[PDB]
């Protein structure tokens, strides 16, 4: 009898449910580095005395010991440094092993054998492969969270919630994150190999997966596809043809596995939020504790101004030019991790953003960066500081610029109006966390001053009291299909009467300020006595709007008012209109794996019809994959009333998300909790 | 609902070409790929050819390159297929597909055209010539006996066939017909009769192709 | 580039499930999408499954699809089989370029008793040889369900040179019937030894064989 193994029993499920890993829909051993496994190895003798056993284990296409994507370790006492075995037992021919993994230990597939060493000769055996992710249950870990609430949330948790819309109005969609689906981890895995860093040069890639500073990093910059290998083709023109609206999408899931199935090609098409939730399943599901944030007024300076510039005409145009220098929303992630390279008061929360692209630069993404770092405006750190303190701190400088002549002015300069209500899911609920005072010292603060002046560092000419203010404001109700209702108010504060021209124009706009279609205009000229106060209505009719408007809903208002001798005044606003209302019941108990017949209403408010009309579903834990149901093309002012049924796996809390799409409201969304009984 | 109306098909003679056309309605042309897949009579699903939403990435089957090309037309919501340099073995039912896929880069076949049928052949009209499938000389007199008739190498289709002029109709069968790489037809008509009417009972089969306004009758008689 | 092997045919009776199987010749089943289409006789193809598990709209939920990494297979599962599902069905995928189907698997729905082929392999004719041709024909009927292979052999030599091979036919008394044929010079046919068809009938093989210097 020279010695061999005959059998490993892995002990899979008892391991995930340690390593914290149970919850992933596959057969795979999944384990979290710095933390021991159990195996059963069932030899063909009792060990002989002379004999040897070795552990192989290895990551990647060019393993290497000093790389520490290959260990080769004995049954031994046991190890801090490195990899080890510990024999527990021996019962009869069956050995009780635990087997660990450094806390240092790069992530991703690994394959393990054991070499045998017997009668001066040496076998070989391929044991099996595992995967070994990030471990924030591990308080040597870089990413350790310890606090158990928020580790449920900000790794375990698949279903979110990502704010949208502006200051004005803030609204919120559901995400299906879906890191436990089927095939969604090795996918995730896949997003690392894809990269053109393990393309160039694997073996240092692969030993790099260690740091989830440099997997974020290359995680984020895999999302928004700057190649033809990335997940997602950014679109922010208006026009989806090739693909799918951004709006459209609900979850990761439809995403990751479109991307994998057509040979990691890039899926169309995607805006930020998208690149967001997306970038936020891949990190929760290598062990990333990540959340998405939401920033409102959020200003792309790529120059270290720590300004913007937009510019108008003086009949009122937004001008290309800036008119999306301060995105109406703008969405990225953090993730939760110790930053070596910077010290310790430097960890926590680090900014991943996999939307920026700045080629000449070399910016495929940003981060990570320290948020703690951006409060303080320690902008000298890395990565990718000055444009992301300028996203949430920068200055806007309104610009006139008049093609007749070709003049060009500078007519405010307006702080505190970007960075705001810098939003979070709330842990356990839908609530919406603002985190803004994580970003930034409170508004007009001695330490906001201070900390933008140090930020600076590190990176005419008169001013006016004009006679005449103004304010937009909303009348009624904004919904897609009603008439936009808006009224200019003026009012003149000076000692003497005033005439004021004013030039007003109203143009869709995507909702980072991509400029679509001018859809209407007018002015008007008054005199105001001193306090007056005029009201100018604004009306839109849907005729007029209806052939422009994106799924963003979204127009953006302009009134460039001038008063002789006076420098101009410039009122804006960007406004959304609702989608119609689209509701889901649930009509029985939820249950798993019983049938649950779920109903969808719509009321089409045109006085047309609506066609093509698809209902999407997804939502983890409730359906596999997605459900896609061709609606009957309703006439102008006709209900629809949809049956389907989903068929629950998993019990507690689930999301279901839904996507109702016809000719004329490109994605109107709905979501439900539903609780599953088991 | 989605509709895919082909055209253009129709007999061509090796080394020509033909140009196939489809129309498509009920859906936004533009936003997914589309194919061409073609069936020979009696066989599978053969893709020929791909283009995508863009027009920017086609691609063919091997059996097909240098001699076909796949274009779009957005503003007729049409695809085509320039077929070059057609070999018998082109002859198929040519289906103009739709793919399913929205926004990636796989491809299935959500809705298919009825197709339009390409005939390569060279042939003219021609009547066959039958050739008897004489019995075994090895038959049980107390069991059967297969005969039958070889109907051979006409074109168009189709031929009829009936025995003694339609008076034998017991354990009769008339197979489909096969198209040769010849571009001319052939199929064969059987009968299994009683082993002991043989050499007694006479077995005629009539031929008709009616294309041709032939009609052939063939005599079949036991071997030795 | 890969190919998707699937079963020639399948047979099950009403009400009970069937599967097909489709088995990638390289690479991963699982590394792109798998669909599935039925296809009645003189109609084109529909849809049954996309996307290796998903059901169009209106296909029944009898239909599903699955993918097995063991195997390198994908499968269409159909449960509560009625008449109305016999069919050719196809599966497919692609690379990066290029769109493979599957060679076709036919399902029959039995509805009468399972029926060994009868074959007769008819030598060439004097009259045909006397016109300097040669047709070795194979007929084969009174089968059921109605599927077949054919091989044909002269001496050592596998043939499908000179081969055509018809689809099987409903013969008036409701059995199978089908056709095959091998055409040859008559150097080819006096020069082999001998001539088989063999034909293979729910994995059973019978063979008939002629030789020019035998009566048959």
């Amino acid at each position: 009898a020279a010695l061999g193994v005959q059998s490993i029993n892995w002990q899979t499920a008892f391991n995930r449910q340690a390593h914290h890993t149970d919850k992933f829909s596959s057969q795979e051993l999944i384990l979290r580095r710095g933390q021991n496994f159990q195996v059963l190895m069932i030899m063909n003798k009792g060990l002989g005395s002379n004999e040897r056993l070795e552990f192989i284990v290895s990551t990647g296409p060019y393993p290497s010991e000093s790389a520490m994507t290959k260990a080769v370790f004995p049954l031994s006492n046991g190890s801090s440094g490195g990899w080890s075995a510990v024999l527990q037992a021996s019962n009869g021919n069956t050995l009780t092993i635990s087997i660990s993994s450094p806390a240092s230990a790069p992530i991703g597939r690994y394959t393990m054998a054991l070499q045998i060493f017997s009668q001066g000769g040496i076998s070989s055996v391929k044991l099996g492969t595992f995967i070994l992710l990030f471990n924030p249950w591990l308080n040597v870990d870089s990413v350790f969270m310890g606090n158990h609430a928020e580790r449920e949330e900000y790794v375990q948790e698949d279903a979110g919630i990502i704010f949208v819309g502006s200051t004005n109005r803030i609204g919120m969609i559901g995400w299906n994150f879906g890191q436990f689906e089927e095939d969604i981890l090795s996918i995730c895995l896949s997003i690392l190999d894809r990269s053109l860093n393990f393309r160039r040069d694997a073996a240092t890639d692969v030993a790099s997966r260690n740091d989830p500073k440099y997997v974020g990093r290359v995680l984020s910059a895999m999302i928004n596809s700057n190649d033809d290998n990335g997940v997602l083709a950014g679109n922010w023109s208006g026009t989806y043809t090739g693909g799918r609206d951004p709006r459209s999408w609900n979850g990761s899931v439809e995403i990751l596995k479109n991307w994998k199935k057509s040979g990691f090609s890039p899926v169309r098409y995607g805006q930020c939020w998208v690149f967001a939730g997306t970038l936020n399943t891949a990190l929760r599901s290598l062990g990333i504790p990540s959340r998405v944030i939401t920033n409102f007024n959020s200003a792309h300076d790529t120059d270290r101004n720590l300004s913007v510039d937009v510019y108008y005409d003086p009949m009122g145009n937004p001008l290309d030019k800036g008119s999306d220098s301060v995105w109406n929303f703008h969405v990225w992630n953090e993730g939760w991790f110790v930053r070596s390279d910077l010290g310790p008061s430097y960890g926590g929360w680090q900014v991943l953003d996999a939307t920026p692209q700045e080629r000449s630069q070399g910016v495929f993404q940003c981060g990570p960066a320290s948020v703690i770092g951006v409060r303080e405006g320690d902008v000298q750190l890395n990565f990718d500081m000055p444009f992301i303190f300028a996203e949430v701190n920068a200055d806007r400088i309104t610009w006139l610029y008049d093609n007749t002549t070709g003049k060009q002015w500078k007519n405010s300069v307006n702080s505190h109006t970007i960075g705001r209500y810098i939003s979070t899911k709330a842990v356990g609920s839908n609530a919406r966390m603002d985190v803004t005072d994580k970003y930034k010292y409170p508004e007009g603060s001695d330490q906001e001053r201070q900390v933008f002046q140090k930020a600076l560092g590190k990176l005419e000419t008169e001013e006016q009291e004009p006679s005449i203010i103004g304010k937009l404001k909303v009348a009624g109700m904004l919904a897609v299909g009603k008439e936009v209702n808006l009224v200019l108010l003026l009012k003149n504060l000076s000692r003497d009467t005033k005439t004021v021209t004013v030039n007003m124009t109203a143009w869709t706009i995507i909702y980072n300020g991509t400029l679509v279609h001018e859809v209407w205009k007018d002015s008007a000229t008054m005199s105001l006595d001193p306090e007056e106060e005029a009201e100018h209505p604004i009306k839109i009719s849907y005729a007029q709007y209806e052939k422009y408007l994106k799924s963003d809903n979204m127009i953006r208002i302009t009134a460039v008012c001038k008063v002789p001798d006076e420098s101009e005044v410039v009122v804006e606003r960007d406004i959304i209109l609702d989608n119609p209302t689209l509701t889901l019941e649930v009509l029985n108990e939820a249950r798993v794996r019983k049938p649950v017949n779920v109903q969808m209403l719509f009321s089409n408010p045109l006085d047309e019809p609506v066609r093509d009309c698809v209902l999407m579903v997804e939502g983890s834990g409730l359906l596999l994959g997605n459900l896609k149901i061709d609606v009957p093309t309703l006439g102008p002012k006709e209900g629809s009333r949809v049956r389907f049924d989903i068929l629950p796996s998993r019990s507690g809390t689930k999301q279901l998300l839904a996507d109702f799409s016809c000719n004329k409201f490109p994605a109107i969304k709905a979501m439900l909790s539903i609780d599953v009984a088991e | 609902e989605v509709q895919l109306v082909e055209s253009g098909g129709g007999l061509v003679q090796p080394g020509r070409s033909l140009r196939l056309s489809c129309t498509a309605s009920g859906f936004t042309f533009d936003d997914y790929a589309m194919h061409w897949v073609r069936q020979a009579p009696g066989k599978g699903l053969e893709w020929v050819s791909r283009i995508s939403w863009n027009s920017r990435s086609i691609a063919y089957a091997d059996s097909v390159k240098g001699r076909f090309t796949i274009s779009r037309d957005s503003a007729k919501n049409s695809l085509y297929l320039q077929m070059n340099s057609l070999r018998t073995e082109d002859t198929a039912l040519y289906y103009c597909a739709k793919d399913h896929y929205l926004g990636s880069d796989s491809y299935g076949m959500d809705v298919w055209g009825q197709g339009t049928t390409v005939t390569v052949s060279s042939a003219s009209t021609k009547g066959p010539s039958v050739f008897p499938l004489a019995p075994s000389s090895k038959s049980t007199s107390g069991g059967t006996a297969a005969l039958g008739c070889l109907v051979k190498d006409y074109f168009p289709e189709p031929v009829t066939v009936s025995w003694n002029s339609g008076a034998l109709t017991s354990g009769v069968h008339t197979f489909p017909a096969v198209l040769q790489s010849s571009g001319l037809y052939s199929l064969s008509s059987v009968v299994t009769v009683p082993s002991s009417s043989l050499g007694t009972q006479t077995y005629i089969c009539n031929v008709n192709h009616k294309p041709s306004n032939t009609k052939v009758d063939k005599r079949v008689e036991p071997k030795s | 580039n890969f190919m998707l092997t699937q079963p020639h045919s399948v047979s099950e009776s009403p009400g009970k499930t069937v599967t097909i199987s489709c088995t990638r010749s390289s690479g991963s089943i699982d590394s792109n999408y798998v669909q599935w289409y039925q296809q009645r006789p003189g109609s084109a193809p529909t849809i049954v499954i996309h996307e290796d598990n998903q059901r169009p709209s209106g296909v029944p939920d009898r239909f599903s699809g699955s993918i097995d990494t063991s195997s390198n297979s994908a499968s269409l599962t159909i449960s509560g089989l009625k008449t109305e599902d016999e069919a050719d069905y196809y599966c497919q995928s692609y690379d990066p370029s290029n769109v493979v189907f599957g060679g076709g698997t036919k399902l029959t729905v039995l509805g009468q008793p399972k029926a060994a082929p009868s074959v007769t392999l008819f030598p060439p004719s004097s009259e045909e040889l006397q016109a300097n041709k040669a047709t070795l024909v194979c007929l084969i009927s009174d089968f059921y369900p109605g599927a077949v292979t054919v091989a044909w052999k002269a001496d050592s030599s596998p043939v499908k040179a000179g081969v055509e091979t018809t689809t099987p036919s409903k013969q008036s008394n409701n059995k199978y019937a089908a056709s095959s044929y091998l055409s040859l010079t008559p150097e080819q046919w006096k020069s082999h030894r001998s001539y088989s068809c063999q034909v293979t009938h729910e994995g059973s093989t019978v063979e008939k064989t002629v030789a020019p210097t035998e009566c048959s």
